C-alpha cells in the first residue's frame, strides 16, 4: 500500500507537467492568430476612415 | 398570371406610426403551435419578435408553421420575400396553397434579379397593405423573409447616389431605416378601433456572430429574440432554440392562465439543468435533477408541420413538470408524447373542452387520475 | 425677410435669404403651406439653423418628415431658438420636442411664459463648494452607493428586474420628503414601453408631480437629438425660480449621441473614429454641464445607458462614463429569490463612499457588510456545493449573519401597496446604519430569517418575529 | 433533398446519427488536446472510438486520382453506403485497426484490408 501511494503521487505530478506544457503551446498559437486579427482590424478601420473622407471632394 | 387586381383605395408607402396615446398594452396571445415558442418565448398580438440565426437552420419553416396554424383564428397574414430565388418563392406558395392557407394570405415578392430599389421598398409596401386592415378593427401578421438583404440593397443605392459611407460602407441612417418600419406595428386602443399588427423580422448571421452591425441594430428595436443555433441543430435539438439567450419582454402577459401556471417551473428546471450541466462522485439528488433536465430536452423537440393545440401542450407540460415522467426512460419519452394525445382523443375530452372554454387548468385530481390510467396502459421499452 | 428653399436632401434643407438678413445659428424657421392644386400637399414644418455656408445661404435640420417639399417654398424666420412652456402648467402632462401636448387635455394658452432651449452652463463662482448627500429613503442605496446632489447616476438593467418601480419609488419619496418634482425624458426608445410607463404612473398617482417628454424611434434624427434639452429646460425653471431639488430621468442617453452622427455626414463633416461625429465630447459636455447644484437648488439625473454589444470601449459609452458619479446594478438573481429592489450589493459603486464624505461609522459598517458578502459569495460556491459541505465554527456564524443581512436590504415600497397591504416605509440613513451595525454585532442572532423581509426600521423586525411564533 | 419522404426513413436516421456522433466528437477536441484521453467517461471514449472510424470511412479512392496513388478507383451505390454506415454505428467492426478504413470503396474491402494487415 505504501508503494502504491508513492506511485500515485508520482503519476499525478507527471500528468500535471504534461498538461501545463500542452496549455503553453496552445497559448502560443492563439497569440499568433490574435496578432493577425489585430493588424487586420487596424487596416480595415483606417481604410474606412479615408474612404469616407474622400467622398466629400 | 391570374388577371388584374380590382382595388379602389391607395395608401402612401411612408406614413407615421401611432403615437403613445393611441396604443394599449399587449394582452392577447398569438398561437404558433411550437411548444418551445408557446412555452418559453410567448408572442402576443401587437408585438415584434425577431428570429435571428444562420442559413442552415429552418427559419422559413417556423414562419410557414406559424402562418398555417392561424386557420381557426381570425387573422390575415402577409408574407414578404426579399432577395430570394423565385423557385423557393413558388415552393412556398405551393405549400401554402396545399394547406388551404391562401384564403387569408397575401404574398409580396422581390427576387434577387430585380433592381435594388424594389428590394428596398418591398417591406414598406407589405406593411402599408397591412395597415389598411389594421385601421378597421382586424388583426394582421407580417413576415419579413430577410432584412439583411434590404440593408444591402439600401447600401448599394446610397453608394450609387454618391452619399458618404459609414461603418462597413453602410450609410449613416441605417438604424432609422429599420426602426421607422418596425415601429408601425402596434396594438391600437379602444378609441382607435382595437386592431393590431404583429411583425416577425428575420435576420441571418455569419458563423453565428450576433455582435455584428445589423444584428445589433435590429436586436435593440424588437421585443425579444428567438436565437437558433447550429451546434444544437446537429446534437438532436431540431427546433434548435437556445433558451439561454432567447427572450420575450412581453412574456407572461401573452399567455393564458393555464400556461402561466405551468411554464415557470419548466423555465426554472431547464435553466438549472443547463447551469449545472457544465461541471458534470456526484450528489444523490444531483443526478436525478440532471435526468429531469434530459427529459425536458426530450419533450421540447418536435417534428415539422405538426402543430399542437395549446390545450394538449399545457397537458403534457403539466404531466412532465411534476415528475410523472421519472418512471419512463429518456429514449422512450417521445413515444409517451405520441401516445398521450391519442389517449385524450377518446378519453378526458371534457377536460380539453374546459381548457378551451375557460383558459384555466381543470380539476387537478382528475388530471392526475387520467395520467395514472394512461400509465397503466403504457409499455416501458 | 423671407427665405426660399434651395435643396432637399433627406432630413437636411438649404435656405437662401436676402442680403444682411440671415438668421443666427440655432434659430427656428417655419414652413406653412397650403396646396394650390391637386399636385401638391399641405406642409407644416419646423427647421433649426445649423450652418452658414456663405452667399446668403444657411443649412438647417428638419424636426419632422420632409416629404412633400418643393424647391421654391417660402420660409419665415421666427427670431429666436425653440421655446417651450415652463411652470406649473407642465405638471401631469405629456409634450413633444417642440413643446406641444400630445395628450388630449387641451392646449397651453398663448399668453404663457416660454424659455429657449439653448443656453450656457452655470459659472465657476456660483457652484457648490461642498459635496452633499441626497436622501432617497432606500436602504441598499443609502448604505452601499449613496447619491449626490447634482450628481449623475448610471442605472444598469433591463427587462424582468423592475426599474420602473424604482423610478416611481424615487419620484414618490423625493416629492414627499424634499418637496421636489420630476421630469422624465424618453430619447429614442420604444413607444410600447412609453405607454406602459405612462399608465403605471397614472395608476400609482405620481403623475401629478411629473412632466414627461417623448421623442422615440419613429421620429427623424433631428427630433431625437433635441428632446433631452426640452426636458432639461423644463427642469431648470424649478431649480432657478422655486429653489427646489429636482430629479431628471433619461431613458437612453446613448441614443442622443447616435442621432448626432446620423446627421453629421449630411452636414458635410469628415468622420472621426468608428464613424462618429468629430464634435462628440463637446456635445455631450454641453448637455451634461447644465445639470449641477447651484446656490439655490439642484438637479440630479438618473440616466439609463445601453452599451452596444456589451463593448465598453465604444466611443459613446467611453465618453459618457466620465460624467458619472455612481452606478446602480439590478440583478435577476436577487429578483428570483425575492429581494426587492434587486440592486446588486457587490457590483454597485459610488464615489461618495469615503470617510471624509459620509463618516467613519458609516464607512466601517458598509465595508464590513461588503466583506461579509464577499466571503459568503466565495465560500458558498466552491464549498457547500458538489458534496463538499462542512460545518466549521465561525463559518456557521459568518453565513448566519450573511443570510440575516442579505434579507434586510429588501424593503416595502409605497408604490407596491396597490398589490399588497403593507403601507411602505421611508428609512433615514442613521437608522439603517444602526440596524446593520446591530445585526453585525450579533445582537439579533436569535431570530429566524423570515423576520428580516419587507420591513423598514430594525425594531419593526422584532415585532415581525413576535408574531411568527419565535 | 435530405427529407424523410424524399430519400427514405432508414437513410435519414443513419445520416442524422452519423452527424450527431461527429458533432459530439468535435465538442471534445480541446479537452483531449490539453488533458488527454485518460480523463474521459466510458461513453465518451466509445464516442471517440466510433467517430474516428466514421471520419476515416468517409474517404474514398477516385478513378481520376489513380495516376497519383495507384488504386484503380471505386463506385458505391446508395444502399451499400447506408448499410455500411449502419453496421459501423452498431459496433460490428469496433475491433479492427482504425487505419483499415482509409481509401476504400465498400466495407467488405475494409474487411479484406484488415485481413491483409495481419488481423
Ligand atoms: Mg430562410
Amino acid at each position: 500500500l505504501l508503494d502504491a501511494k508513492a506511485s500515485e503521487h508520482a503519476a499525478r505530478m507527471t500528468a500535471m507537467k504534461n498538461a501545463t506544457d500542452n496549455a503553453n503551446e496552445l497559448i502560443r498559437t492563439l497569440t499568433l492568430s490574435y496578432n493577425r486579427a489585430r493588424q487586420a482590424a487596424i487596416t480595415q478601420e483606417i481604410t474606412e476612415i479615408v474612404a469616407g473622407a474622400n467622398a466629400l471632394q | 398570371g391570374l388577371g388584374p387586381v380590382e382595388t379602389t383605395e391607395t395608401r402612401p408607402i411612408e406614413s407615421p406610426a401611432p403615437g403613445v396615446m393611441d396604443r394599449r398594452s399587449v394582452h392577447e396571445p398569438l398561437q404558433t403551435g411550437i411548444k418551445a415558442i408557446d412555452a418559453l418565448v410567448p408572442i402576443g398580438r401587437g408585438q415584434r419578435e425577431l428570429i435571428i440565426g444562420d442559413r442552415q437552420t429552418g427559419k422559413t419553416s417556423v414562419a410557414i408553421d406559424t402562418i398555417i396554424n392561424q386557420k381557426d383564428q381570425n387573422m390575415i397574414s402577409i408574407y414578404v420575400a426579399i432577395g430570394q430565388k423565385e423557385s423557393t418563392v413558388r415552393t412556398v406558395v405551393e405549400t401554402l396553397r396545399k394547406h388551404g392557407a391562401l384564403d387569408y394570405t397575401i404574398v409580396v415578392t422581390a427576387s434577387a434579379s430585380q433592381p435594388a430599389p424594389l428590394l428596398f421598398l418591398a417591406p414598406y409596401a407589405g406593411v402599408a397593405m397591412g395597415e389598411y386592415f389594421m385601421y378597421k378593427g382586424k388583426h394582421v401578421l407580417v413576415v419579413y423573409d430577410d432584412l439583411s438583404k434590404q440593408a444591402a440593397a439600401y447600401r448599394e443605392l446610397s453608394l450609387l447616389l454618391r452619399r458618404p459611407p459609414g461603418r462597413e460602407a453602410y450609410p449613416g441612417d441605417i438604424f432609422y431605416l429599420h426602426s421607422r418600419l418596425l415601429e408601425r406595428a402596434a396594438k391600437l386602443s379602444d378609441a382607435k378601433g382595437g386592431g393590431s399588427l404583429t411583425a416577425l423580422p428575420f435576420v441571418e448571421t455569419q458563423a453565428g456572430d450576433i455582435s455584428a452591425y445589423i444584428p445589433t441594430n435590429v436586436i435593440s428595436i424588437t421585443d425579444g429574440q428567438i436565437f437558433l443555433q447550429s451546434d444544437l441543430f446537429f446534437s438532436g435539438v431540431r427546433p434548435a432554440i437556445n433558451a439561454g439567450l432567447s427572450v420575450s419582454r412581453v412574456g407572461g402577459a401573452a399567455q393564458i392562465k393555464a400556461m402561466k401556471k405551468v411554464a415557470g417551473t419548466l423555465r426554472l428546471d431547464l435553466a438549472a439543468y443547463r447551469e449545472l450541466e457544465a461541471f458534470a462522485d456526484l450528489d444523490k439528488a444531483t443526478q436525478a435533477k440532471l435526468a429531469r433536465g434530459a427529459r425536458t430536452v426530450e419533450v421540447l423537440k418536435q417534428d415539422l408541420h405538426q402543430p399542437i393545440p395549446v390545450e394538449k401542450q399545457v397537458l403534457i407540460i403539466y404531466a412532465l413538470t411534476r415528475g410523472f415522467l421519472d418512471d419512463i426512460p429518456v429514449e422512450d419519452v417521445r413515444r409517451f408524447e405520441k401516445e398521450f394525445y391519442l389517449f385524450l382523443d377518446q378519453n378526458g375530452q371534457h377536460l380539453l373542452e374546459h381548457i378551451r372554454t375557460t383558459k384555466d387548468l381543470p380539476n387537478e385530481d382528475d388530471l392526475n387520475k387520467a395520467i395514472e390510467a394512461f400509465k397503466k396502459t403504457f409499455v416501458v421499452s | 425677410t423671407r427665405g426660399r428653399v434651395i435643396q432637399v436632401m433627406g432630413p437636411v434643407v438649404d435656405v437662401k435669404f436676402e442680403n444682411g438678413h440671415l438668421p443666427a445659428i440655432y434659430n427656428a424657421l417655419k414652413i406653412q403651406h397650403k396646396a394650390r392644386n391637386e399636385n401638391e400637399v399641405d406642409i407644416d414644418l419646423t427647421l433649426e439653423v445649423a450652418l452658414h455656408l456663405g452667399d446668403d445661404t444657411v443649412r438647417t435640420i428638419a424636426m419632422a418628415s420632409t416629404d412633400g417639399l418643393i424647391r421654391g417654398m417660402e420660409v419665415i424666420d421666427t427670431g429666436a431658438p425653440i421655446s417651450v412652456p415652463v411652470g406649473e402648467v407642465t405638471l401631469g402632462r405629456v409634450f413633444n420636442v417642440l413643446g406641444e401636448p400630445i395628450d388630449l387635455e387641451g392646449d397651453i394658452p398663448a399668453d404663457a411664459r416660454r424659455d429657449p432651449i439653448h443656453r450656457p452652463a452655470p459659472k465657476f463662482e456660483e457652484l457648490a463648494t461642498e459635496v452633499e448627500i441626497l436622501e432617497t429613503g432606500i436602504k441598499v442605496v443609502d448604505l452601499l452607493a449613496p447619491y449626490i446632489k447634482g450628481g449623475k447616476i448610471g442605472l444598469f438593467g433591463g427587462a424582468g428586474v423592475g426599474k420602473t418601480v424604482l423610478i416611481q419609488e424615487l419620484i414618490h419619496n423625493i416629492a414627499q420628503e424634499h418637496g421636489g418634482i420630476s421630469v422624465f425624458a424618453g430619447v429614442g426608445e420604444r413607444t410600447r414601453e412609453g405607454n406602459d410607463l405612462y399608465h403605471e404612473m397614472k395608476d400609482s398617482g405620481v403623475i401629478s408631480k411629473t412632466a414627461m417628454v417623448f421623442g422615440q424611434m419613429n421620429e427623424p434624427p433631428g427630433a431625437r437629438m433635441r428632446v433631452a434639452l426640452t426636458g432639461l429646460t423644463m427642469a431648470e425653471y424649478f431649480r432657478d425660480e422655486q429653489g427646489q431639488d429636482v430629479l431628471l430621468f433619461i431613458d437612453n442617453i446613448f441614443r442622443f449621441t447616435q442621432a448626432g452622427s446620423e446627421v453629421s455626414a449630411l452636414l458635410g463633416r469628415m468622420p472621426s473614429a468608428v464613424g462618429y461625429q468629430p464634435t462628440l465630447a463637446t456635445e455631450m459636455g454641453q448637455l451634461q454641464e447644465r445639470i449641477t447644484s447651484t446656490a439655490k437648488g439642484s438637479i440630479t439625473s438618473i440616466q439609463a445607458i445601453y452599451v452596444p454589444a456589451d463593448d465598453y470601449t465604444d466611443p459613446a459609452p467611453a465618453t459618457t462614463f466620465s460624467h458619472l458619479d455612481a452606478t446602480t446594478n439590478l440583478e435577476r438573481k436577487l429578483a428570483e429569490m425575492g429581494i426587492y429592489p434587486a440592486v446588486d450589493p457587490l457590483a454597485s459603486t459610488s464615489r461618495a463612499l469615503a470617510p471624509e464624505i459620509v463618516g467613519e461609522e458609516h464607512y466601517q459598517v458598509a465595508r464590513k457588510v461588503q466583506q461579509t458578502l464577499q466571503r459568503y459569495k466565495e465560500l458558498q460556491d466552491i464549498i457547500a456545493i458538489l458534496g463538499m459541505d462542512e460545518l466549521s465554527d465561525e463559518d456557521k456564524l459568518v453565513v448566519h449573519r450573511a443570510r440575516r443581512i442579505q434579507f434586510f436590504l429588501s424593503q416595502n415600497f409605497h408604490v407596491a401597496e396597490q398589490f399588497t397591504g403593507q403601507p411602505g416605509s421611508y428609512v433615514p440613513v442613521k437608522e439603517t446604519v444602526r440596524g446593520f451595525k446591530e445585526i453585525l454585532e450579533g445582537k439579533y442572532d436569535h431570530l429566524p430569517e423570515d423576520a428580516f423581509r419587507l420591513v423598514g426600521r430594525i425594531e419593526e423586525v422584532v415585532e415581525k418575529a413576535k408574531a411568527m411564533g419565535v
